[PDB]
C-alpha cells in the first residue's frame, strides 16, 4: 500500500476520533450556558458531522468559548481530512498519467 | 433492581449542612449525567444540577439560590450533593435521577426527604388497632395501626412485610408540637382474620428504626 | 430558560374516557418534550419520551403527541390507577426545565 | 523545508492574520447598522473562523457593504490557505510515491 | 431596535428578603444583558455581565439568571445599601439599548 492510500485511511479512522471526542466535550462544554442547543450526545454527534464537512445547517452550534474551540478542530480535521483524500487521488491518477505516457 | 439508592431521610438543624448520597447500579456510561431535582410538599418539581462523573463537571440552576455543591466517586459509583447554611426553606424532598446524556430522566432515586428542625429526633410508638367487642363484622373486617409522636417525617407503613398491598390507606401525618401522628389501615376477609395472621412493619429512616405490630382480636 | 405551561392544573374524567394533558413551551423544541408520571407519595416515572416514543413497561393506552411549542400527554379509557400528577420536560436547551403539573381526578 | 511546506506554514500564519483584521474590522463596519449583530470582538473572532472554514452555521454575519466585503477577505483568504495545505499533501504525497516506483 | 421593559418600575421588599427584578427584551438576545446599579446622584455601576456572569467586587448576594428574552436579576437578603435603581442593558444588536429601570424601596 502506498503512503498516500494509508495516510487517507488513517486520516479517516482519526476524523472518526475526533468527530467522536468532539461530540463529548460540546456536550460538556456547552451544558452550563443558557440557551445552549449542542447538549446531548446524539446530536452532538450530527452537529459533528456536519461541522466536519463543513455543511453547517445552522440547527446546532456552539455557544460557548470552549465549544467554539472543539468546533474549530472539528472542523481544521474534517477539512484536513477530506482535503488529504483529494490529494491521494491526484497522486493516484498523477502515477497513473505518467504510465500511460510511458514515462 | 432498584438503579438509584438514596437514604430516606436527614434532619439539619437550622444553619446546618448535610450530604446527601446517590448509590448507583446497573449500566454505567461516561455518558451519564446524575441530576437532583428539589420537591417542596405540595409543589412541583424543580430542577437543582447536575454532574458529570466520568468528568467531574457540575452545572446548576441559576434562577434559584446556589445551596448545593455537587461532587461524585466513581470508584463507588456514588454522587453526592452538599446541600449548606439550611432554612426551613430547604425542606423537601431531594430526587436524584439519572440521565444518558440524551435529555431524559429514565430513572429515579426515590428520594431523601429533608427537614430543616430544631427539634430533636424521635422513634414512633406504634398501637394496634383491633375492632371492639361489640363490633359487628361483615364479609370485610377493617384493622389498622396508629404510628404516634414521632420525628422527623417520613414513615413506611406496611402490612404482612409487604405481602399484603390490596386494602390499604395510610393517612398523611398530622403535626402537633413537635411531633406527627399518622393512622394506616388494612382491609380483608373477614373470615381470613385472625386465622391468617396480619401484621403492621412500621419503618423510621430518620432514626434507623423499624418495628413490627401484630393486630390481634381485643379479649 | 423555557417555560413550560401545564393548563389546566387539575383534569375531570369519567372513568374509560379518554383524556388529554396540555404542555405548552415558551419557545419552539422540536419533539424534546418528556412526560413523567408521579403518584401519591411516588418517585417520579418515565411515561413518553421525545414527544411521542413509549416507553418499555408502560400500558399501550399512554401516547404523546406534538411538536413545537404545544405537547399533549393522552391517556385511552383512564382507569384508577392512572390518578397521579403529570409532568411535562424540556430537554431542547439548557437548562432543562420542568412544567407545573397536571392532577389527574377520576 | 521545501517549499510547499513553507508556503503552507506562511498560508497559516497569514490566515490568523487576515482572522484577527477581519475580526476587528468587521466590528467596525457593522456597528451603526440597526439591526447587526457581528459587534463584539469575540463572537466576531468565531465569525472570522466558521467564516474561513466556510462552515456559515448563520449564528452571525455581516448586514453591511464592508462587512461583507471584509467577509468576502476573510472567505478567499481561508479557501486559498486550506487550499494551499492540500496542494502540499499532495506535491509530498507524489514526491514519495515518484521515489517508490523509482523514479 | 430592541425595546428592554423593566416591570414593576418600583419594588417594595423587607429587609433580609431575596428579591428579583424582571428585564423583558422584544426580541431574543441569547445572554446579552448585563445589569447596573445606580445610587442616588451616583453614576452607574456594573453588577453582572452577560446575564449571570459576577463582576468582582461586588457582594455575593447579586445574582442573575436567564436567557432569549427574559432575564432576572436578583439580591439575596437585601439590605439598606442595596437601595437604588437598577438598570438592564442589551449588546445583542445595533445599537445598545437600556431598560426603563427599576426601584429598590425596602
Ligand atoms: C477572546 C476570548 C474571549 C472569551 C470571552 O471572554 O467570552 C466568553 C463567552 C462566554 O459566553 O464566549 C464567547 O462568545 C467567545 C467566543 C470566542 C471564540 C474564539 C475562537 C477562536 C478560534
Ligand atoms: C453594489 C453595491 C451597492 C451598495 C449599496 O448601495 O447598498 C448598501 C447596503 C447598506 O445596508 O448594503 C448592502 O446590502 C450591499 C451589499 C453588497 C455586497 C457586495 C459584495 C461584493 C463581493
Ligand atoms: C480541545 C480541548 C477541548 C477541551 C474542552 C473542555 C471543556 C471544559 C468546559 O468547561
Ligand atoms: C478590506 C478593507 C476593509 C475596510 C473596512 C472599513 C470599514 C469602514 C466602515 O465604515
Amino acid at each position: 500500500s502506498a503512503l498516500h492510500w494509508r495516510a487517507a485511511g488513517a486520516a479517516t479512522v482519526l476524523l472518526v476520533i475526533v468527530l467522536l471526542a468532539g461530540s463529548y466535550l460540546a456536550v460538556l462544554a456547552e451544558r452550563g450556558a443558557p440557551g445552549a442547543q449542542l447538549i446531548t450526545y446524539p446530536r452532538a454527534l450530527w452537529w459533528s458531522v456536519e461541522t466536519a464537512t463543513c455543511v453547517g445547517y445552522g440547527d446546532l452550534y456552539p455557544v460557548t468559548l470552549w465549544g467554539r474551540l472543539v468546533a474549530v478542530v472539528v472542523m481544521v480535521a474534517g477539512i484536513t481530512s477530506f482535503g488529504l483524500v483529494t490529494a491521494a487521488l491526484a497522486t493516484w491518477f498523477v502515477g497513473r498519467e505518467q504510465e500511460r505516457r510511458g514515462h | 433492581q432498584v438503579q438509584l439508592q438514596q437514604p430516606g431521610a436527614e434532619l439539619v438543624k437550622p444553619g446546618a449542612s448535610v450530604k446527601l448520597s446517590c448509590k448507583a447500579s446497573g449500566y454505567t456510561f461516561t455518558s451519564d449525567w446524575i441530576h437532583w431535582v428539589k420537591q417542596r410538599p405540595g409543589h412541583g418539581l424543580e430542577w437543582i444540577g447536575e454532574i458529570i462523573p466520568s468528568y467531574g463537571r457540575a452545572n446548576y440552576n441559576e434562577k434559584i439560590q446556589k445551596k448545593a455543591t455537587l461532587t461524585a466517586d466513581k470508584s463507588s459509583s456514588t454522587a453526592f450533593m452538599q446541600l449548606s447554611s439550611l432554612t426551613s426553606e430547604d425542606s423537601a424532598v431531594y430526587y436524584c435521577a439519572r440521565e444518558r446524556g440524551d435529555g431524559y430522566f429514565a430513572v429515579w432515586g426515590a428520594g431523601t426527604t429533608v427537614t430543616v428542625s430544631s427539634a430533636k429526633t424521635t422513634p414512633p410508638s406504634v398501637y394496634p388497632l383491633a375492632p371492639g367487642s361489640a363490633a359487628q363484622t361483615n364479609s370485610m373486617v377493617t384493622l389498622g395501626c396508629l404510628v404516634k409522636g414521632y420525628f422527623p417525617e417520613p414513615v413506611t407503613v406496611t402490612w404482612n412485610s409487604g405481602s399484603l398491598s390490596s386494602g390499604v390507606h395510610t393517612f398523611p401525618a398530622v403535626l402537633q408540637s413537635d411531633l406527627y401522628t399518622l393512622s394506616s389501615s388494612v382491609t380483608v376477609p373477614s373470615s381470613s382474620w385472625p386465622s391468617e395472621t396480619v401484621t403492621c412493619n412500621v419503618a423510621h429512616p430518620a432514626s434507623s428504626t423499624k418495628v413490627d405490630k401484630k393486630i390481634v382480636p381485643r379479649d | 430558560d423555557i417555560l413550560l405551561t401545564q393548563s389546566p392544573a387539575i383534569l375531570s374524567v369519567s372513568p374509560g374516557e379518554r383524556v388529554s394533558f396540555s404542555c405548552r413551551a415558551s419557545q419552539s423544541i422540536g419533539t424534546d418534550i418528556h412526560w413523567y408520571q408521579q403518584r401519591t407519595n411516588g418517585s417520579p416515572r418515565l411515561l413518553i419520551k421525545y414527544a411521542s416514543e413509549s416507553i418499555s413497561g408502560i400500558p399501550s393506552r399512554f401516547s404523546g403527541s406534538g411538536s413545537g411549542t404545544d405537547f399533549t400527554l393522552s391517556i385511552n379509557s383512564v382507569e384508577s390507577e392512572d390518578i397521579a400528577n403529570y409532568y411535562c420536560q424540556q430537554s431542547n436547551r439548557w437548562p432543562f426545565t420542568f412544567g407545573s403539573g397536571t392532577k389527574l381526578e377520576i
